[PDB]
């Protein structure tokens, strides 16, 4: 809706930093002797209402590079505004495609790839398989930005937020659904048990000979404290480009950034934990070609179900 | 079948 | 009638096979759906593209046969809980495709192993499957009294074994099981066939395995004694541990080779005979109480409502 | 039902 | 040579005879019947044509491995749990069943022949290794030392009773059957991957080499204090290793990735081919030309390379 | 599974007029002076276990033409059926595929594409997609078997059949979805207040620019009984080729054929009816690129709601 | 379900 | 709602 739009604007940093990115980006590959020659093609999938389209042509406007802007967008209503906006503004500069990357065909490879569909995950949203459609449109030397993610998970007990959750019993549905489900919430009234460890990373360009985004991850955290597990929070790290860095992990959490949340992967039962006990957790990625969802055991110290296996209560639609 | 074909060996 | 089965793990033609089975006595036969050695790849571009039939096809048997007769195994070399990535992915995807073809035929069971301690991917897959389309066959998991590595004797020079009690040791092999059940969610399409092994463990193991819903139990041909006359026989523990599963009724699984060769291979099943009847009969109690165990009835409550 | 149940 | 028809189309071993004499031996893997074959090639080059094999039969069960325990006698493993011993008539045409025992449960997975060359010792995939007199046609001695299935055995051709076994319990053990407690537990120390195959050296005593799943060869040393060198060569588990008869051995390595790599002492790969389609299952080095290795894989087909030795 | 394969050859009928219709195609396409050397190309879509080949094959024989057949097949225990039939009896004049029709790349275009996608109603099992999907490696001047199938819509008063559908409350559920859904039911005990009317008719090979499969029908029923009506009878005719027909409607119910079922569309609360008060109702066949589902609703004598609506309780998926 | 059904 | 939530 436009009013999401709306709130994603609000957040400075994440553009900003974007924008800087690109920058680098078009100084490393752009010399100067070059500089009024090499037209490099710019790429924006999901582009949305314009942000990342703004923020490119400033990017390219302070770097007094030259520059070709696509702008892709599946969302016919944001193409209207985007449409409005080339209208306007951006002139012939920017070319609006109404479309699915995964299903468009651009008349010619691209240098650059820019894209911001990290979700709390950074791959709840499905960037990796939409960056895989993408890539068949990529120069061979070009670039993908972010060029990766990380996401990363930590055991936490909240009361509060086990009931919160129990309370989102919903009708005309399995009474254990919702203990299936991620929820992104703001974590306020919680206790962490461990410090968080990377959980899957992604990259793009991928040009490996095989290219699978199915994953199998297995996690061990110490406790040091009796405590009762009662879920797994969940943070990301993007690596836009080189140094340019975008976190909501609590130890590099990015100043000032308000875009995005903590996941939260619940528990059917509280575990009971004391201290010298490690936790014992591992994590699915599995697709099947129209869908795309988790599914989290834990192994230690004391066994529990499979949640949502086959996507049985919470998928992502490929 | 054989007398004592079942009986435990010792 | 004691209902038993054969075991078998290389089957060059199945009428000549379930031939032989039949006249011996046994009332079905364990075997693999796909032969265990012809390993299967799904990712690499020079094996992946193998010509050629993947397995006998099922019109060698009526359908009624496969529904009845037929017990799949799932192939030794298939290991999901590898450490390489690969071979990860390798034995996930032919467990599944083995799954898939036992669902196909309609198999009443099928045998799966729990050798080692490690099964979370294992049980993954095995409820991914469970929770896609609609099938009636059962799942065994094999799940040995006594761990392999505390059975084996004591020839390696650097790794002696222990004599000591290891009283809470002895139990491995049912946390393996109840962590299994427990990561699958206690399904009832998930049972145990336990095997029996040449010696058993303390009597209240026993007593904690008979509380797990045991559909069969396998028997090596290896644990049978010889008496005097050259037939096979049980020691006085096993016997007993075999009175207590037929109290259960369980269904026994007669593996691996003749090794009283001057006999019969149904002098086996013969003894199992001979300790199926001779059994303490049904008391009066027993006999009314045939045919509710373990059957959950809400309680009378005449004040209420009339009888 | 037999026994004392229903 | 009143043949079987045809072959089963999954070649499963392949070993030259000091004449120059090619043993195949070959199964069905697929299909109705799961059958097994042998067959004999007084010309390596005509195989695998069923029509000019020197002899042929047709075996009870599948053929897991095989070995030459002689000038004519072929020691056979087989899928039904039975080790058989079949010799050659005196016209070298016809393939007799000798022996055939089914001590074995489950499978044997592979089988060799001691240095003595009257007896033999194989191991099987319910957790056990048996060592047998031909001559005397009995087990002579059974072992249960590993935890899971003995993925493979190899005698040491210099010192008879001693040889080396592994399995899927990640132990290497080299078995010395002259004293108590035979098995010694020596091996490369590090048990990040499963061993898959050994091969002794056939010149230096007391010094083998190994493969595991990730298609690591590792050179190792009995006496030594596990100390290895390793490459990994191959994208895959190593199948099997072979020796080249030469005074300066090259190691031949086949793996699941369907390839083929001659690797000089140092384990330097001197040589590779792709030339299956498939599984390559085993390779054998010409003794009338040590530069010649032919190699049969589940394609169905007997590759023969020319390495530059 | 096996056995549905099984009873589905228990049916001599539809194969056996398979065969005729297969004969007299390839009658008429290959003339008598170009019979030694020309060859047809026939693919089985969908070929099981294998009847139909055999049908085709013996089709070719005793029509003395020469054919190549492929059979494309997507289960693969069924291709492991097809490929163990191919090894022993058919050899090198039937070629395996196993893959699904729409994504497979034929090597050659077939002269005549034979396929059994028929369910109860004629497009229940989405064989118009598979069939438009297939189309791009026809002929020309290909031939599809069957040739032309219509669907027929009949209401039906049935006390017993409402009850035992409102007994199919399934826990964990919508209420009232088990009349959102069609069932297939042999309709023993059953009054027919009208005779059947076409409802959707489909043919193949769509040469239309337009290749579309959302319908919208509208049918009147007369009635002459005053009776209450529960629900909606379907059947299907079929056209393989010219004359050869195959139908389950009870006025030209193919003799002995008993492959299928009449299907029932519930109504979610009994209408009564009077001697006038002719029966107006409406179906909507709809698609979305990735499920297929029907809406069906009646609107004459008096209105009820829409059935299914979006797929809400039943869907088949693409 | 002998027929077209489940 | 705000953040990244439905
Ligand atoms: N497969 C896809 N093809 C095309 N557009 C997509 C696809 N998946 C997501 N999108 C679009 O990606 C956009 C995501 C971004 N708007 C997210 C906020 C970002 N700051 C922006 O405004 O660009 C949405 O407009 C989606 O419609
Ligand atoms: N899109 C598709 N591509 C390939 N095969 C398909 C497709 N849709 C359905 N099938 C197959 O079509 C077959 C349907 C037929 N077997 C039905 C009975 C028919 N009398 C026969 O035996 O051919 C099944 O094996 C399906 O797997």
């Amino acid at each position: 809706e436009s009013q999401t739009y709306e709130v994603f604007e609000k957040d400075p940093i994440k553009y900003s930093q974007y924008q800087q990115a690109i920058y680098k980006c078009l100084l490393d590959r752009v010399p100067e002797e070059e500089k009024d020659t090499n037209v490099q093609v710019l790429m924006v999938l999901g582009a949305g209402r314009g942000p990342l389209v703004n923020a490119s042509l400033r990017a390219a406007k302070q770097a007094d590079r030259r520059i070709k802007l696509y702008a892709v967008e599946k969302n016919p209503n944001a193409v209207v505004t985007l449409e409005n906006w080339q209208f306007e503004e951006w002139g012939s500069q920017v070319t609006v495609v109404s479309s699915d990357m995964r299903e468009w065909v651009a008349p010619e490879k691209a240098d650059i790839i820019v894209s911001e569909l990290l979700g709390s995950f950074a791959d709840n949203e499905l960037s990796p398989e939409c960056l895989d459609g993408a890539q068949h449109f990529l120069k061979d030397d070009g670039v993908s930005i972010p060029g990766e993610y990380t996401s990363f998970l930590a055991p936490i007990s909240s009361s509060k937020l086990y009931n919160e959750v129990r309370a989102c019993r919903e009708k005309d549905r399995d009474p254990e659904a919702q203990f299936e489900m991620p929820y992104v919430v703001r974590l306020h009234n919680f206790h962490q048990l461990s410090a968080p460890q990377p959980c899957f990373t992604f990259s793009h360009p991928n040009r490996d000979p095989m290219i699978d985004n199915n994953r199998y991850c297995t996690l061990e955290f110490p406790v040091e404290v009796n405590t009762v597990l009662h879920g797994f929070a969940g943070y990301f790290e993007t690596v836009l480009y080189q140094d340019i860095t975008l976190s909501i992990r609590p130890e590099t959490h990015s100043p000032g950034m308000f875009s995005w949340f903590p996941i939260l992967f619940p528990i059917k039962q509280p575990i009971t934990v004391r201290e010298g006990q490690t936790i014992c957790v591992r994590f699915w990625r599995c697709s099947n070609s129209k869908k795309v969802w988790y599914e989290w055991a834990v192994t230690a110290p004391v066994c529990s179900a499979i949640h949502n296996p086959t996507g049985r209560s919470y998928t992502i639609g490929l | 079948t054989v007398a004592g074909q079942f009986e435990d060996a010792d | 009638r004691v209902s038993s089965g054969r075991d078998l793990n290389c089957v060059p033609e199945i009428a000549d096979t379930l031939g032989a089975v039949a006249k011996q006595g046994f009332d079905f036969l364990c075997m693999p759906v796909f032969h265990p050695r012809f390993k299967r790849e799904f990712i690499q571009e020079p094996a992946k593209n193998r010509p050629g039939p993947q397995t006998r096809s099922d019109l060698l048997l009526s359908g009624r046969d496969w529904n009845t007769l037929i017990v799949g195994k799932l192939s030794p070399w298939i290991r999901p809980d590898s450490k390489v990535e690969k071979i990860r992915r390798n034995s996930e995807a032919a467990m599944l495709q083995e799954l898939n073809f036992g669902a196909y035929l309609g198999l009443p069971a099928f045998l799966l192993p729990l050798n080692q301690e490690d099964n979370t991917n294992l049980a993954r897959v095995l409820t991914n499957h469970i929770h896609t389309g609609h099938h009636s066959s059962m799942f065994w998991m094999r799940v040995p009294l006594v761990a392999p590595e505390d059975l084996r004797d004591d020839i390696i020079e650097n790794a002696p074994t222990t004599h000591t009690e290891e009283y809470s040791g002895e139990e491995k092999t049912w946390m393996w099981w109840h962590n299994f059940r427990t990561l699958c969610d206690y399904s009832k399409r998930i049972a145990v066939a336990l095997e029996i092994g040449a010696d058993l463990p303390s009597n209240h193991v026993i007593d904690r395995w008979l509380g797990e819903p045991i559909k069969a139990a396998i028997l090596p041909t290896s644990i049978f004694l010889t008496n005097k006359k050259g037939f096979p026989v049980l020691s006085k523990m096993h016997q007993r541990l075999i009175f207590r599963l037929l109290k259960l009724e369980v269904q026994f699984i007669i593996t691996g080779t003749n090794h009283h060769s001057e006999k019969e291979f149904c002098s086996y099943l013969q003894y199992l005979e001979y300790l199926s009847q001779n059994r303490p009969p049904p008391n009066a109690y027993e006999l009314f109480a045939k045919g509710y165990e373990d059957y959950l009835q809400s309680p009378l409550q005449p004040l209420m409502d009339n009888l | 039902g037999r026994g004392r149940g229903r | 040579p009143n043949a079987p028809a045809c072959m089963e189309r999954q070649l499963e071993a392949a070993r030259y005879r000091s004449d120059g004499a090619l043993l195949l031996g070959a199964s069905s893997l697929s299909g109705r019947c799961w059958a097994g074959s042998l067959w004999l090639f007084k010309d390596p080059c005509a195989a695998p044509n069923e029509g000019f094999c020197s002899a042929g039969v047709q075996t009870e069960a599948g053929v897991a491995d095989l070995t030459w325990v002689g000038e004519r006698g072929i020691l056979v493993a087989s899928d039904s749990g039975a080790v058989e011993l079949w010799e050659l008539d005196e016209n070298e045409t016809l393939i007799v069943s000798k022996f055939c025992k089914y001590e074995h449960d489950d499978i044997v997975s592979t089988v060799s022949v001691l240095s003595s060359g009257t007896q033999a010792v194989s191991g099987s995939k319910d957790i056990c290794i048996k060592v047998w007199d031909l001559a005397q046609q009995v087990v002579l001695s059974s072992y249960r030392a590993h935890a899971a299935q003995v993925t493979c055995v190899a005698a040491s051709p210099h010192k008879d009773s001693v040889f080396l076994s592994c399995s899927e319990d990640n132990r290497i053990l080299l078995w010395d059957t002259r004293c108590p407690k035979p098995a010694s537990q020596i091996g490369c120390s590090a048990p990040g991957y499963l061993p898959t195959s050994l091969a002794w050296h056939p010149q230096q005593s007391e010094v083998f080499v190994f493969g595991d799943e990730n298609g690591t060869v590792s050179l190792v040393d009995t006496k030594s204090t596990s100390c290895v060198l390793s490459s990994a060569v191959h994208s895959q588990c190593v199948t099997g290793l072979v020796f080249s008869p030469h005074s300066v051995p090259f190691l031949a390595s086949l793996s699941e990735d369907c390839s083929l790599a001659v690797l000089d002492s140092s384990l330097s790969e001197l040589f590779r081919s792709q030339a299956h389609r498939d599984f390559v299952r085993d390779a054998t080095w010409s003794p009338l030309n040590h530069s010649l290795l032919t190699t049969v894989g589940w394609d169905h087909q007997v590759v023969h390379h020319v390495v530059p030795t």
